[PDB]
């Protein structure tokens, strides 16, 4: 294109003149540097274990059956044992007889299951996932045995212990995902942001001498006369809890230790080329002294958080995520390898090879999932998020040559996962802010921005609530990552979140409005009263009737939601113990607690997806029903049931209707009061397990296509079946006309109670792969910063390329586009998904656009 | 007639369907996707009971992951 | 039997799982994908697989 | 005799003359008199369980199997269930699908086990009893199937939950009940104070019904908006507790229809008196209404407190006693069914025979107690203690027609259980003391006096502590019995105790002090080190480093005890919950809580057996010893080693020393000394898991046989294993050469830090058993009461009559004696303790002894 | 086969613990010290012991 | 005559009449069989009542009233 600026042509051609040579529909196939021949060879042979709605894209992906067998045999073995030491006897088991994988070309070595196309299983969390896996096409093997195991540990189950306390409708309301996301307890998922900085720093023999230490001490104190009933047996749970920790621990250590032996054995008796047997036997060292020792360089570090994140996510329990401040974590390995080159010395390409291999090794992680969560991030294994970039406790800049290395393996390997997210401030470098721009504008999707004044802000609010009053201080609160996708969240140490009960989970708003304009009853996808009886279409005479409505859906589905999730918590820390997780943290350690028993910094928080839908069906209901008088409500209502059959002039009427994004007074006027008033003000009023308040962290997530197709037809227009809004704030699909300015303002008008928002944009390609394109969007970032708005991703993607990927996929394989909260790879997303991706609109910048973003050429 | 009835013990079910995917939190139930609009929407409709269950549009065979949500 | 397996690696003596007449049975094993090994821990006194060779 | 007081002249001939024509060696023989002809056929066939030496004196008597049967089922099929519904759970199975008994001329019906020679046991407390039950004569039968039933429930017992919390030698010290009494979570031996009122007053239909309306309105308050995660989580263990209380409770009230059905079955189908048949039609018409509905007569009311006892002693747990305040709390029935005639009309006799029945009733009950407990209670079946007599909220006599109806069922009806306690004070009636004595001249033993005034204010002391605030109040501090032998606690609708690990247990001062002349180490029974190494005998080189040594051995020995029934009751509240005592406990009902784990009224203690021993021997080292320096510490020991062969001389001079009981400055200072600083102070420094004190509460109730027997030989002039002092402040059994009054001024002398203390005496036969004996006997106990001691009770037994008994023991049945807190069959006591019995010293008044008691004639 | 004994005598469908085909079996015994009566729940279809009376 | 170790001894402590279990651990036990002239039972604790035997060892087992 060509832009006229202040007098300036502006002419948007790619920096590098090749890519005037490559047709525009096959780009991205010709961006991947790897930066070695190994992490080309691994990238070549990765074992990608994408799932899409709701099964695996690949035929080779299939669940594994050890976990379950030697997690049962260990709970048989462990009865009238405390339940956390039973829990640390089922760790101990899997890890002690679980089988070792190593593959060719790997350095950081580890996986979850018994064979690398395979993943673990979760019998303890949800019976009904085991379940659905049995029915399936991947289920374990031998299935009698598996549903064996299944069968044995119903009764035991997390969802058996969690349900027994609601009523049976409202867990059925629930499980539909239509209007709520069904609970945890329900599925098995979660997530968590394990300390790897207790891991790295002290290694895990000094963590045993601790909680030796400690419980000596308690039994001493036990036999100290004079006794105390009213505080001596307060050493019970702690002794139980130490020797947990304990025995989990050593089994980490020896469990590491044998994949190191595994690497010698290859080594000395498998292995031809030399070079490969003198890198086994390093890599064998590694696995020898990490995690039991610290570590004193960067392969060490790495190594300890691959072993961390495997046992955390995946071994102990299942946990969505890869949550860690990576750049800052790996900085005093980095320092001590790259720069100083004392301990495990490298280059700086080095290290970029390392990171190369630790996105491929997250690459090849097959997530054992139930059905629900095989369905909401299509084009993926898994969610996988890690936070770079930031301020430290003083204010200061947190950016450094880690967070570049990153960034740099992170442009070269182009895999999907894991995403980043860069915590944006204007003492952020422009070097790294370079680097992050140079993974945008390449179509990753990521890094995603967040603005880090909020987030730290924000941690400091929470802090206060905490109950022990050991919340994060005002230094500590720098230091935050996000949880999943959009959260904040402390990492270091101590006070991490350990749970999704904590915080996490959803609600729709699109269904809740359809129920309320029908009595609270969902006939378009159950047939069944799935709300409270708000009322018939006669007692909704005002729109504030309408809208009262809307509250009382809304209250009582996010009751539910908080209520179920912290029950699941009582549940998790008396009966699903994590012993590992607490022995790495310096509070549980200290205090003798387990990690989901312990909540010194309180996080509570919930999902609004598909909020903006029903945000414009609420104005296009006050503009033409109640304002206007042009349609009666009962009018909308026989055309809603007739899906628009008949009524193609009306719902076009309803389409065209003022739309959230265009900077339109009176569609933003209704919508942040939606937003504020409605979605955080009534939100806001319930109190988590932890003492804090929970508010919205809206975000879609792909959830906006399934609860689209599991809602009807709403005033907004949209047919029955179609996809919801693609982000927490993000504009609908084709209703923003005013261009990227306008839609940033329309953010920037909603700031109150809202813990999160994700938005969603389209770049056009030429001005990103333009010289000009950075100085845009350091601009864009500044105003966005300067807007308050919480988060912003960015998708740079040619609908040509994506239109020849839906009809040629073997061709565009390499090509790498952005749902909502994650990047996915475009040819493993069904057709629905890739069409709501490509009917984002690709916003084109005018001059009046740079004018406003205050760009300077 | 082309929407879902009941039929005890039927020979064409739900379950055997390409149109069903299985419920996102419980396998006893499940999502029928037959409703495709002309707008490309994939109107779902909830199934109880997959195992009784059968429509004039049942068709044997699975859908590659392209055709479902 | 299943001990003098060329893939029957005797667990050493200082290791932190040892037992008495513990060992590795270490597999290298390759698809369409490539070539990977695999390491579980059997006993001496064990049951052979399909494929034994002997040491 | 003849004893000439103040010229008067005091003749001491029988009142009944026809005892000048019974000679002196067959009289207990002859006193039985049953009211009716019914009572006196129950009494010639009773099924007595005595119990001596640790097994069961009849070859008929042998343990059930039904309830391990049932119990194992119902637990193996709860699994995944809050603990708390299981053990609702097993006790409903146990209900429903026991064997239930009725046998010829009972009007009160029920019983414990499948057949009436039989008693049920008890897996889930203590694995080693069952097996000590296995390897004995009186086993469950099939044995196999017994066995397995204790294989199963060994990892889950009360025991095998507790042990892991304490050092092996510790426990392994304890266990041998030499210096400290096992445990209560090893032998399973508990006592409660059931709350019969409720019960009686409301019916369990009432406390169903207000359980199912706090579960409503806690689930109800669980679905509230807006949610609160720090309050809303304690619904769950509420809901749990009230549901497992609606479940045991209908299980009860289903098992007493199922008996009255069977009772109606038997009147229509087996029996042909037409008199017994209406009395069978009228037994099941009570069982029908009873306990469902609230008690309208004394039928009512006695059939209400049998079943009531039946579940909390037998059933839902084993627990020895019969702690309960039964005339006032059958008061009310009595003056409906025979003051008013309102209800169940009855005259004074017919209550008389309704407590006859009830004695045959309980002596007919067999325990199912460990070898421990069947070692220490020779003679009897189990301990049962009722309480009658005191004063009501006001302070006025609570003595009515009901405690004289009582105490004429014991009179005529010679039955050693249960015992009955009598609560003195000035204000109690003069009819009933006679009643009193009519029973203590009879030599039954019962009732044994208590100070009204002292318990009282101890109630008031204790409540202080309550940790909610819910203590006794001044009027409610009036209502108390002893739990079992000698300590007071609350009874009433509330605040009653619910367990032995609130108070109870044993700790031997003699043992203690031969092992600090030896230590810590037990060279005389076990050849162990029994106790810390206090000193060698060189290292003793004044009196008080041997005061110090023992001082450092009782505080080991007491700091284990407490400790131990502290973890014991941590673990009974969460996995030995009672939810059918619960129920009929206004404060758990209330709140929502186990009986164990609240704990509204404190009552901690501990038992001190073999105390005077121990302060004898004391006072004669430092007579000999120190003071005079006659022997060395080094003879002692070695003359001990010895057992005092070729010691003789030595012996005597030990054994003359001065001796408690006698009135002696020297050794009452030092004994005193000895009680108030070291057996009660340095118990009150242990604080119990309720927050309050834990005070000594003396007695010996045979234990004092078993400790003597594994004690070696002692300075105060004892061979090894010769039995201890009878009671917590009795003087040594031959050693008060001074008169009653005497051995009442040194009891007298102890006044601080103890919570009881008991005291046998033994009365002249001559002298009771005349016109004389009430004026003489009621001036000993105003003496008694002036000089504030804690209790008193009396045998009034020639020593001819039991050497009778012993030559010929098959006919002296009707003999009954009185031992340490508890009545027993003479002929079914061994001949250890038989002698230990007839060497107490047979007290005679003296003209000076009466003029110190005020008596007038 | 355990329904036609004297001692059978089924359940009141109006009693808290019925169920269906459950029953009491009411027997009567006697030792040295006296004669005493036994409900234990049986069903209606169960096993037959040695003392069946006939009708 | 004092109690020694003999695996498997064909009369063990258990079978001997002066035995009796211990009060709290059957495998434990009591032997009662030095009983003084004055009438005490000095008894003597047994670790082992499976491998035990003295030579006053004497098969049966005494009546209650023969017992503390
Ligand atoms: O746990 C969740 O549901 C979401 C987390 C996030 O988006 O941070
Ligand atoms: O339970 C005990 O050891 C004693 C109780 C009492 O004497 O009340
Ligand atoms: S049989 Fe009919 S109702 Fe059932 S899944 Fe197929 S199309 Fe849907
Ligand atoms: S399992 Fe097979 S490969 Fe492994 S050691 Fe045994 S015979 Fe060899
Ligand atoms: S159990 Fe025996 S006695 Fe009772 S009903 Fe059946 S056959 Fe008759
Ligand atoms: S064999 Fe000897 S030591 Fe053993 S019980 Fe008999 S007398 Fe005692």
């Amino acid at each position: 294109k060509v832009l006229e600026y202040k007098g300036k042509k502006l002419n948007f051609t790619p920096e590098d003149p090749a890519e005037e040579t490559i047709p525009a529909d096959e780009l991205h196939e010709h961006l991947q540097k790897p930066s070695t021949a190994r992490t080309k060879r691994l990238k070549e042979r990765c074992r990608w274990k994408h799932a899409s709605a709701g099964e695996f894209i690949e035929k080779s992906v299939t669940a594994g059956i050890e976990r379950m067998r030697y997690l049962t045999e260990a709970h048989k073995a462990s009865e009238g044992k405390p339940e956390a030491i039973r829990r640390a006897l089922g760790l101990a088991n899997v890890l002690n007889k679980s089988t070792l994988v190593l593959q060719e070309d790997e350095f950081i070595v580890g996986y979850h299951a018994e064979d690398p196309n395979m993943f673990p299983l979760y019998p303890e969390l949800s019976h009904m996932a085991v379940q659905d896996y049995l029915r399936s096409d991947y289920s374990p093997q031998p299935a009698d045995e598996a549903a064996a195991i299944n069968e044995y540990w119903k009764p035991h189950s997390l969802q058996s212990k969690c349900q027994p306390y609601f009523d049976p409708a409202d867990l059925g309301r629930m499980y539909q995902v239509s209007s709520m996301e069904a609970p945890s307890f329900a599925s098995g998922y979660n997530s968590i942001v394990p300390p790897y900085e207790t891991v790295l720093e002290d290694g895990l023999l000094a963590r045993i001498k601790l909680a030796e230490k400690h419980i000596a001490e308690a039994q001493a104190d036990m036999s100290t006369f004079p006794w105390n009933g009213t505080k001596g047996l307060d050493n019970i749970a702690k002794i139980d809890n130490w020797k947990a920790m304990v025995i989990a621990c050593k089994a980490v250590i020896s469990w590491a230790r044998r994949q190191g032996r595994l690497c010698k054995i290859v080594a000395e008796n498998f292995e031809t080329d030399p070079k490969r047997q003198a890198e086994l036997l390093e890599i064998a060292d590694i696995c020898q002294r990490i995690p039991a020792e610290p570590c004193k360089g960067l392969k060490d570090a790495m190594q300890a958080k691959f072993f961390t994140f495997l046992i955390c996510h995946a071994i102990e329990r299942y946990a969505s995520g890869y949550a860690q401040k990576e750049d800052t974590l790996l900085w005093p390995y980095y320092k001590a390898s790259v720069v100083d080159k004392k301990f495990q010395p490298m280059s700086h390409m080095d290290a970029v090879e390392l990171v190369e291999m630790e996105r491929l090794k997250i690459s090849e992680h097959g997530a054992g999932k139930s059905r629900a969560y095989r369905e909401i991030f299509p084009g993926s294994n898994d969610l996988f998020i890690l936070t770079v970039g930031g301020t430290n406790a003083k204010g200061e800049d947190a950016c450094n040559d880690m967070t570049d290395a990153i960034l740099e393996a992170a442009k070269r390997i182009r895999t999907a996962e894991p995403s980043i997210v860069f915590r944006y401030s204007k003492k952020n470098r422009e070097k790294t802010l370079r680097w992050v721009f140079e993974c945008i504008r390449d179509g990753l999707g990521y890094p995603s921005i967040k603005h880090d004044e909020i987030g730290t802000e924000q941690m400091k609010e929470y802090a206060k609530f905490s109950l022990n009053g050991n919340g994060a201080t005002d230094e500590e609160a720098h230091n935050w990552v996000n949880v999943l996708c959009m959260s904040p969240g402390i990492h270091g140490r101590r006070k991490t979140q350990k749970t999704r009960s904590e915080g996490g989970g959803s609600i729709f708003p699109a269904k809740l409005l359809e129920i309320s304009l029908n009595d609270g009853y969902d006939w378009s996808y159950a047939d069944m009263q799935l709300g409270p009886k708000t009322g018939d279409l006669s007692s909704l005479k005002s729109f504030e009737d309408v809208w009262e409505a809307f509250r009382k859906q809304y209250q009582y589905a996010i009751n539910l939601c908080i209520s179920t999730k912290d029950v699941s918590r009582y549940f998790e820390q008396r009966f699903l113990q994590m012993p590992f997780v607490s022995a790495i943290d310096d509070g549980c350690m200290e205090l003798g607690m387990d990690a989901c028993a312990l909540s010194e910094q309180p996080n509570g928080w919930h999902n609004p997806i598909t909020t903006i839908v029903a945000a414009n069906s609420l104005v296009a209901i006050k503009k033409l029903v109640f304002e206007e008088k042009k349609y009666t409500l009962e009018q909308l209502s026989q055309a809603l049931k007739a899906n628009w059959e008949g009524f193609e002039e009306m719902r076009v009427d309803f389409k065209r209707a003022p739309k959230w994004g265009n900077d339109d007074d009176y569609a933003d006027g209704i919508i942040t009061r939606f937003y504020e008033e409605i979605i955080g003000g009534e939100m806001r009023k319930i109190t988590n397990y932890s003492g804090g308040p929970v508010m919205p962290t809206g975000q879609a997530v792909g959830l906006y296509m399934e609860v689209g197709s599991r809602t009807g037809p709403t005033p907004d227009g949209r047919f029955g079946g179609e996809a919801a809004d693609d982000g927490g704030i993000s504009p609908y699909m084709g209703t923003d006309k005013k261009g990227p300015t306008a839609v940033l303002r329309s953010v920037s008008k909603v700031q109150k109670n809202q813990k999160g928002n994700l938005l969603n944009q389209r770049l056009s390609v030429p001005i990103m792969r333009s010289k000009h394109g950075f100085e845009i969007w350091n601009s864009y970032i500044k105003t966005w910063h300067d807007l308050n708005i919480d988060h912003v991703q960015f998708n740079v993607v040619s609908t040509d390329e994506m239109r020849a990927a839906q009809r040629e996929p073997e061709k565009h394989h390499d090509l790498i586009v952005r749902v909502s909260g994650y990047s996915a790879r475009f040819v493993d997303i069904p057709t629905y998904g890739q069409n709501t991706i490509i009917a984002r609109q690709e916003q084109d910048f005018s001059a009046s656009d740079l004018e406003f973003l205050n760009v300077e050429i | 007639q082309n929407q879902p009835h009941t039929e005890v013990g039927t020979a064409r079910p739900c379950r055997s369907c390409k149109w069903q995917t299985p419920d996102p939190t419980d396998p006893h139930r499940g999502q029928c996707t037959a409703n495709r609009h002309a707008m490309g929407g994939v109107w779902k409709r909830w199934l109880r009971d997959v195992e009784n269950t059968t429509c004039s549009r049942h068709e044997e065979g699975k859908l590659s992951f392209r055709d479902h949500v | 039997t299943c001990k003098q397996c060329a893939n029957f690696f005797p667990v050493p003596k200082d290791a932190d799982d040892y037992e008495a007449g513990k060992a590795d049975c270490v597999r290298e094993k390759e698809d369409e994908k490539g070539k990977y090994w695999l390491s579980k821990p059997i006993f001496e006194n064990s049951a052979q697989c399909e494929a034994f060779q002997t040491k």
